[PDB]
């Protein structure tokens, strides 16, 4: 049934040549092989590429043209908003573009290789789509809305500490902010993500070292709660709502530039429907 | 066999009666048309 | 004898 | 001065660096023991 | 193991835990003695209670 | 300033068009606001409305200040930095807000 | 000596209701598992039912008071209406009207007695059965924050009116207002550590959800009995994050990072809020006295007016 | 604003929801 | 046996004391005794 | 067996009477009514 | 034997393809051409 | 078996030493009270 | 046997005699009662 | 056996004299010193 | 055989199709064409 | 059986020396007490 | 057998070496002591 | 295999690496010489230390 | 397996890490050496206590 | 295999291994007198200490 395996044996089992994307498109990858313990294949060059340039960039912009050695009070921003959706190298906000884009290409690498190492072991594609949901985060808030704005200066800047001062003032532009729904919904799956994944963790740990049956555990959550989810089933519910977390809060950002400017006069059709206006006195009106 | 099943064809015709019947007397009475429970 | 787990049940 | 105060160290670096270095060790740990020998299926029969 | 060690601490050291264990007390003498030095010379320039 | 245009206060302005029937606070402005809200125009200015720091106020002064500060934000049709920076209200780095504490005078 | 079977169809105070479980089908399809009920109805549970229904019927009959017992403004109202606490002209005195801070007084002692129930619940229903306790120990890193912020916090700063209301809206309302009184609460260091810690839990349960669920063709997610030998889908799931990041983990310490990573979260937001007023009265100009703040000369402010 | 790019836009962020609805389409289909 | 002696007890006992606390809770809100007054 | 345990009413009263003496003392102690601990 | 013909056409096309891209729109960027200038 | 391993104690005390002399350090040098490092 | 081990009681005391001392230091220094480390 | 094989070899070099030629050209483009593509 | 005709073919004709659609958009998007407005 | 390996004191002596040489030289330069690469 | 192979050295003084570069370049260059690349 | 590798460089090389690795040689002396032309051009041009 | 470690240090070292050692140790004693140069020369340039 | 290395260092180097570090050794010094170079050119043009 079972004995002790070294788990040397267990890598080299699984180790196959060309089932990946672009040995499917050329009919051979030409970097498929292993570098120390990480794949190399396609989409593994392009994304270290990108990423060797990105972080050059960016500390080019913040210890030079800047003058600061504090890291942590680097203002790495980009072009100002009268410039349009121009690009200029002889002018701010430059390196902040150069390392946006080597960005992206990095983010959409890992992607791509995260498909290629899935095609390799006969696994679904799940975890693909859980990483592309919050890469489709990065591209509306630093492509879409920009574009659609009409500036690239509607991006925010890549500061530490700084790029938070960029969500407060955006916070505080299109106040209130909390009254946005899909800001609601975000809040309510971030909060429900970690609620999950402690019950979770918690269930799994309470049995580990223990005599006892693969049932007691659905016994417990069934006295607590009249309800027993299952194995599979809290992992679905866990992938599920962590996607959707981000996913629903792409649309409240994007939304607030474009289509609305004001959260707090968005509610005024609410009192006004005529199921319950006119039914008051004075101070309960409306 | 049957499409639908008698339980579930009288639950969804009370339960939208009610709320068309909730719904006319609020808009109604909202509406000020009619005198009805005036101060 | 040594198990996933980190325990080593004859 | 070009220095913060003492708050800055207590509440800002010193957390910082502890958070830095657990996730390090943390990692060392639970890779050196996920990488061992122990009872395993043997992947040409399960397979 | 246990045969350089003291009859004493025999159940609490190895052979090789006793060396490390001797390098790590000469390391602390040699420190404290100099933190001694290094306080009274900072008390010297500067006393820091008044 | 000069940089604002020079305008002037006339017949035209507190009136738009009426003689009397003049309605300071509509229901259509008070969205969001209990419907018998003022202006606390018996306070000083500046000084009135800070909060920030302070340990003689809590979350009741804290209310207090932002439904005058969304009034003041809705009669502008702009947003809260219209006059502030939001990482530090506090701030007078914008030119609004000394604009704003000579209007809060005169009114 | 455990018996399930009486652990589950027990009568008396000590025992469980709804007997003849049911049965949901879109639960079955999508969710694997169907079966509702029975649930444990002993002692700790009817004390958090009657307290917690006290507390409810407080507020809501207030809800009803102040809109003037009219259900039609009720409804149209009701995401907008509150229970705030005394004033600050009041400090942290109880002779307070019930129109004024009474309601909330009463309706936030049964809520703590409630939550206190809800764990002893836990704790004696884990040893009941088989398992360990580890649901009530992160059941009180949780409520760590809950007494910070509804008991603790106010007596550290001296009025009851520094802690939430009542109400849907009235949550929102509080942060808003908690962050704007004490400087701004970006350049508070805890909240950084517990906005840290709160993403890496949504990252964490994204990425053990998926792997998990692309794996089991294989039966990976029977954790339990893969926790003693290891099969394919476990071995599949290792390979690939290991050919993917150049480390992994095993099918238990897994978990292990998920309860550290969720508990942090709640601890460090306690410290936090705690030192957020009685300490340091304003964030940004400590982060400016601690060089954490970048200096900004000549900003672009064509890009936040309308 | 130009109301033809903000739409593709938003288009682009609500085609951004596929991948998900498809694995909730794909597992109540595949389990019945 | 319909009827468990330990059920009415508990119960009744947990109703007593939470009506006992409502009431002070809201005789000392009302103000109209002196009682605890400064 | 037992239709009534000493444990479980020993900790439930023990419990009670903590939280009512903290209880009580705080609102004792926060009314003004009594000169303790002023400054 | 490490070395293939297929694989070094691929990378030197994609490698050319890409740099042309580059520096067409790097060039069309800087603005010291009139070319599809309004 | 004696309680304590002689690596476990290694590790405890060197990493708190470090900690400490490194707070102390930096407590001490902006401060002010001394003439070390300053322009 | 025993109720406690010995190495719970060590690690105990020691972590609660250390947090106490950072403590007592924080707020015995930072009260300005007492003329230390000052320009 | 040899530590390095020549394909690895290879492929680092070449990309890092391609990363270098990229970020030398865009630092002097940018820099200004030189009357290179200029508007 | 090495090389595959077909997959040439595919290679090819999806390599011209994305150019075209890129020129396109670069051209059309310009101060000259001016999205035909004119 | 020695408590700790040769490899582990010399990971931990390396990066020590090299973390603590790189502060120091942080620190002295962002002090201004020396001349050193003043404009 | 030894503690570390050849090629993990050879990749980490490699890696170190170009890191410092990068860094004292960059360094140097914000520092404007010297007339380097200036317009 | 390694049949014309030189004796020294047998246990790194093969037959085919040996010809790849002459034409990287070359190519890498070519690349130098061009970048020299083009340090010294430059520097006629306008000289970047002052 | 052990033959150039000394006596008294066997239970430690085998003689793979003796020789890593010694170098280590020479490589420490001529930083050392520099480290105090370099001290007494920037003192000597401007003194860090006043 | 573990015959042209001299005798001292055979327990921690191959034929392979002990030509690559030749190699990287020689890297080593010649970059040394290249740094060395142009240490002494960048003083003579702006010293970096005053
Ligand atoms: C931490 C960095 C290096 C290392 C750096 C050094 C340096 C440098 C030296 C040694 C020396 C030794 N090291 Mg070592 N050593 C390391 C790792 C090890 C490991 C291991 C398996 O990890 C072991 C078993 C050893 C063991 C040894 C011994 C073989 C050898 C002699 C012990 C000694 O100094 O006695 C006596 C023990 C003491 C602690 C002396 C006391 C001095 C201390 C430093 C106090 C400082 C204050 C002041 C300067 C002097 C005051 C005197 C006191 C009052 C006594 N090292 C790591 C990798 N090691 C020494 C050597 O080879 O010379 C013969 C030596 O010089
Ligand atoms: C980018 C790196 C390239 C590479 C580029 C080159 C270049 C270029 C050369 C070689 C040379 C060699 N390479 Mg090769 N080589 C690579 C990968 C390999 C691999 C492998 C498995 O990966 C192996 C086994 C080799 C093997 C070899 C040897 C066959 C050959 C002899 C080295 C030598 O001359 O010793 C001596 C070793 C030294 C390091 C001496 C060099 C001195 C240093 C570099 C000084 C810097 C130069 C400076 C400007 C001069 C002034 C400094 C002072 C004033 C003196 N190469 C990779 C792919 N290789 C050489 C050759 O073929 O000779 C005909 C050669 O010129
Ligand atoms: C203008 C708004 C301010 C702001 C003001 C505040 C304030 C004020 C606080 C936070 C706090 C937090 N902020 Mg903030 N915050 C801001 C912007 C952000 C942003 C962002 C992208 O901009 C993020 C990610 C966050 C993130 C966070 C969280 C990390 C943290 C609360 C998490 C938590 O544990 O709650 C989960 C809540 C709990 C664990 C307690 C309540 C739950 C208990 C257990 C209830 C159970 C019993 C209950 C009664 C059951 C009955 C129900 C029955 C089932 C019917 N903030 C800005 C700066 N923020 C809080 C904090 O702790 O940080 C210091 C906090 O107090
Ligand atoms: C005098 C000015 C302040 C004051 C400031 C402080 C400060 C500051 C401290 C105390 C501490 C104490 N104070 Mg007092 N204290 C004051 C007034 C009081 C009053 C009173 C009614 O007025 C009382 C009852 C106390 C009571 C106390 C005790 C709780 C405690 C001393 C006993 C103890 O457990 O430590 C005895 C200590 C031990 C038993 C631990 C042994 C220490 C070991 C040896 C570690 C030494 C460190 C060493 C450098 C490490 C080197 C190791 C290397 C390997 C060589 N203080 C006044 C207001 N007090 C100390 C404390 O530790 O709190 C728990 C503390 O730090
Ligand atoms: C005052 C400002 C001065 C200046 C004064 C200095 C001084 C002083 C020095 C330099 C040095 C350098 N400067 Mg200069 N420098 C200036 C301006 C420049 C400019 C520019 C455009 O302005 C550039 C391009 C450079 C470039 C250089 C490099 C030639 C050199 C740093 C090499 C290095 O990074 O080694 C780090 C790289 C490594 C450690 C690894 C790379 C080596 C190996 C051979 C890589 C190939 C192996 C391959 C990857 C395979 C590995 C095998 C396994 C598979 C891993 N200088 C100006 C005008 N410069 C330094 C030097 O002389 O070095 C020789 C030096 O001392
Ligand atoms: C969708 C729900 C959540 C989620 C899940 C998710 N994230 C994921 C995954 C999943 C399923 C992975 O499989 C993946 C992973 O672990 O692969 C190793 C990953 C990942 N998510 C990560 C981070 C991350 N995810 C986050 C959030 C979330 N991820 C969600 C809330 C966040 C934030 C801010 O909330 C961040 C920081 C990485 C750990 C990893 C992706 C690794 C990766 O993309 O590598 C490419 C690039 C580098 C390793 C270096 C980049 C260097 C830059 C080019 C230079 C700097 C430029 C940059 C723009 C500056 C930014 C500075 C900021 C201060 C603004
Ligand atoms: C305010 C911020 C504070 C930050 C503090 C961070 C804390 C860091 C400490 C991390 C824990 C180090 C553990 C050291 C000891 C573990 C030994 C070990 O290897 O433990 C193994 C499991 O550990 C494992 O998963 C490895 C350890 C557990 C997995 C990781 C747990 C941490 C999860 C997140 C918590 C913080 C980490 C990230 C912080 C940002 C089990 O093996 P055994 O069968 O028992 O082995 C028996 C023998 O072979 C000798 O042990
Ligand atoms: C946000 C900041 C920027 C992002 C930084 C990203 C970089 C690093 C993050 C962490 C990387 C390490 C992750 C785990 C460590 C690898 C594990 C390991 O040890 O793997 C090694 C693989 O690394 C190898 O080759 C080497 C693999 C390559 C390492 C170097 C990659 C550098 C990437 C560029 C970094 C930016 C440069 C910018 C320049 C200014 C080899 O190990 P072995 O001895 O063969 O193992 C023994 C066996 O069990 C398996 O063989
Ligand atoms: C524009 C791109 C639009 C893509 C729409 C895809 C719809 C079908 C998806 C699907 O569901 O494809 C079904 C397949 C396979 O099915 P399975 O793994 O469930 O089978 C299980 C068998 N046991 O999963 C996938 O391909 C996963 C692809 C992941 C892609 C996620 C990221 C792409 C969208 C977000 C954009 C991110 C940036 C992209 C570049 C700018
Ligand atoms: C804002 C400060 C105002 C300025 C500027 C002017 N008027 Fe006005 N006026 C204002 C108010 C708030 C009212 C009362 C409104 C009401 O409903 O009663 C008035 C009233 C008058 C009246 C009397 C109207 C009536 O009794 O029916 C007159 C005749 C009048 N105002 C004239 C007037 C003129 C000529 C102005 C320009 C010089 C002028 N007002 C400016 C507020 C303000
Ligand atoms: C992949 C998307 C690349 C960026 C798309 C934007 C095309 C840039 O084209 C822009 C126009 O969009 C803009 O109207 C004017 C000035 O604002 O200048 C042009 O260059
Ligand atoms: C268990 C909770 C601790 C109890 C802390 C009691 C704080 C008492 O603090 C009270 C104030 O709350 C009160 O407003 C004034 C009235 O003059 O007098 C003070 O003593
Ligand atoms: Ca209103
Ligand atoms: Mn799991």
């Amino acid at each position: 049934s079972a004995e002790v395996i070294p788990f040397s044996i267990i890598e080299e089992f699984y180790k196959r040549p060309g089932k990946t994307l672009a040995a499917r498109f050329f009919g051979v990858d030409p970097f498929d092989f292993w570098i120390g313990r990480f794949y190399v294949g396609l989409f593994g060059a392009i994304s270290i590429i990108g990423i060797i340039l990105g972080v050059a960039f960016y500390l080019y912009e913040g210890v030079v043209n800047e003058g600061t050695l504090n890291i942590l009070a680097m203002r790495i921003e980009p072009p100002p908003v009268s410039q349009g959706l121009n690009v200029d190298p002889a002018q701010p906000g430059f390196f902040w573009f150069l390392t946006m884009v080597a960005a992206t290409i990095a983010f959409v690498g890992w992607l791509l290789r995260q498909i290629d190492i899935s095609l390799k072991l006969d696994m679904g594609m799940e975890v693909p789509i859980a990483f592309g949901a919050v890469v489709s985060s990065w591209i509306t808030l630093q492509w879409l809305r920009p574009i659609a704005m009409g500036a690239w200066g509607h991006g925010f800047p890549l500061g530490i500490t700084h790029h938070l001062d960029w969500v407060s003032n955006i916070g505080y532009q299109y106040y209130n902010f909390f009254y946005n729904p899909f800001h609601a919904i975000g809040i309510t799956l971030l909060f429900a993500s970690t609620l999950f994944l402690h019950m979770h963790g918690s269930a799994v740990l309470s049995e580990a070292k223990r005599n006892i049956s693969d049932q007691n555990i659905h016994v417990f959550w069934r006295n607590i709660l009249g309800y027993s989810i299952g194995e599979i089933g809290i992992h679905r519910v866990a992938f599920w709502t962590g996607a959707a977390s981000v996913l629903f809060s792409n649309l409240c950002i994007f939304l607030s530039g474009t289509f609305v400017k004001d959260w707090n006069a968005f509610w005024g059709f609410w009192d006004k429907m005529p199921i319950w206006n006119g039914v008051g006195q004075g101070a309960l009106v409306a | 066999d049957r499409p639908f099943e008698f339980r579930t064809s009288v639950v969804v015709s009370t339960l939208l009666g009610l709320v068309m019947a909730l719904l006319i007397h609020f808009v109604v009475l909202s509406s000020g048309a009619f005198n009805w429970l005036r101060a | 004898a040594a198990a996933p787990a980190g325990a080593a049940a004859a | 001065s070009p220095w913060p105060v003492w708050s800055g160290y207590a509440l800002c670096f010193v957390p910082l660096a502890a958070v830095i270095l657990g996730f390090i060790i943390a990692a060392r740990f639970t890779d050196k023991q996920a990488t061992s020998a122990y009872l395993r299926l043997d992947p040409a029969k399960a397979n | 193991q246990n045969d350089l060690v003291p009859d004493q601490w025999k159940p609490l050291f190895n052979n090789a835990e006793w060396l490390v264990h001797d390098i790590v007390v000469k390391t602390i003498y040699g420190g404290l003695i100099i933190a001694v030095i290094a306080h009274v010379l900072c008390w010297a320039w500067t006393p820091w209670i008044r | 300033p000069a940089s604002v245009g020079g305008y002037q206060i006339t017949c035209a302005t507190c009136h738009n068009g009426k003689a009397a029937g003049l309605e300071p606070y509509p229901i259509e402005i008070m969205n969001t606001l209990p419907n018998d809200w003022r202006l606390p125009l018996e306070l000083d200015y500046p000084g009135g409305l800070v909060v920030t720091g302070r340990k003689d106020v809590s979350n009741h002064e804290v209310e207090q200040n932002q439904f005058a500060m969304y009034h003041m934000n809705v009669s502008m049709g702009q947003g809260c930095t219209f006059c502030h920076n939001a990482r530090y209200f506090p701030s007078y780095e914008i030119a609004q807000k000394n604009h704003s504490i000579i209007m809060l005078q005169m009114t | 000596p455990i018996d399930l079977h009486d652990e589950e169809y027990r009568d008396g105070l000590e025992g469980t209701i709804a007997k003849p479980p049911g049965h949901v089908g879109w639960m079955q399809r999508l969710l694997g598992e169907g079966q509702v009920g029975p649930i444990y109805v002993g002692l700790w549970g009817v004390i958090s039912f009657i307290t917690f229904f006290a507390s409810a019927f407080i507020i809501l009959v207030d809800y009803g008071r102040q809109v003037g017992w009219n259900p039609i403004i009720y409804l149209r109202e009701f995401w907008n209406l509150a229970v705030y606490p005394p004033p600050t002209e009041y400090g942290l005195s109880w002779n307070v009207p019930w129109d004024k801070g009474g309601a909330w007084l009463a309706a936030t002692f049964f809520l703590h007695i409630s939550v206190l129930t809800w764990w002893a619940r836990l704790y004696t229903r884990a040893k009941a059965t088989g398992v360990g306790t580890q649901l009530a120990w992160g059941f009180a890193s949780a409520l760590s924050l809950y007494f910070v912020i509804y008991l603790f916090h106010p007596l550290a700063l001296g009025n009851w009116s520094a802690a939430p209301g009542h109400g849907f809206r009235a949550i929102l309302d509080w942060t808003n207002y908690v962050s704007i009184h004490w400087g701004n609460f970006y350049y508070n260091p805890f909240h950084m550590l517990s906005i840290f810690f709160l993403l890496g839990s949504t990252l964490l349960l994204a990425m053990h959800g998926a792997t998990i669920v692309a794996t089991s063709k294989w039966k990976s997610e029977m954790e339990f009995t893969e926790m003693m030998a290891e099969g394919p889908g476990t071995q599949r799931a290792q390979l690939f994050w290991r050919w993917v990041m150049g480390w992994n983990a095993n099918s238990y310490n897994i978990h292990i990072w998920a309860w550290w990573f969720a508990a942090f979260t709640a601890i460090t937001g306690a410290i936090g809020l705690f030192l957020s007023g009685t300490l340091v009265p304003d964030w940004y100009a400590w982060g400016e006295t601690a060089k954490i703040v970048a200096p900004w000369p000549n900003p672009d402010w064509a890009q936040y007016v309308f | 604003m130009n109301w033809i790019v903000a739409t593709f836009m938003l288009m682009f962020v609500l085609v951004a929801f596929l991948p998900l609805v498809v694995s909730l389409a794909y597992t109540w289909v595949t389990n019945p």
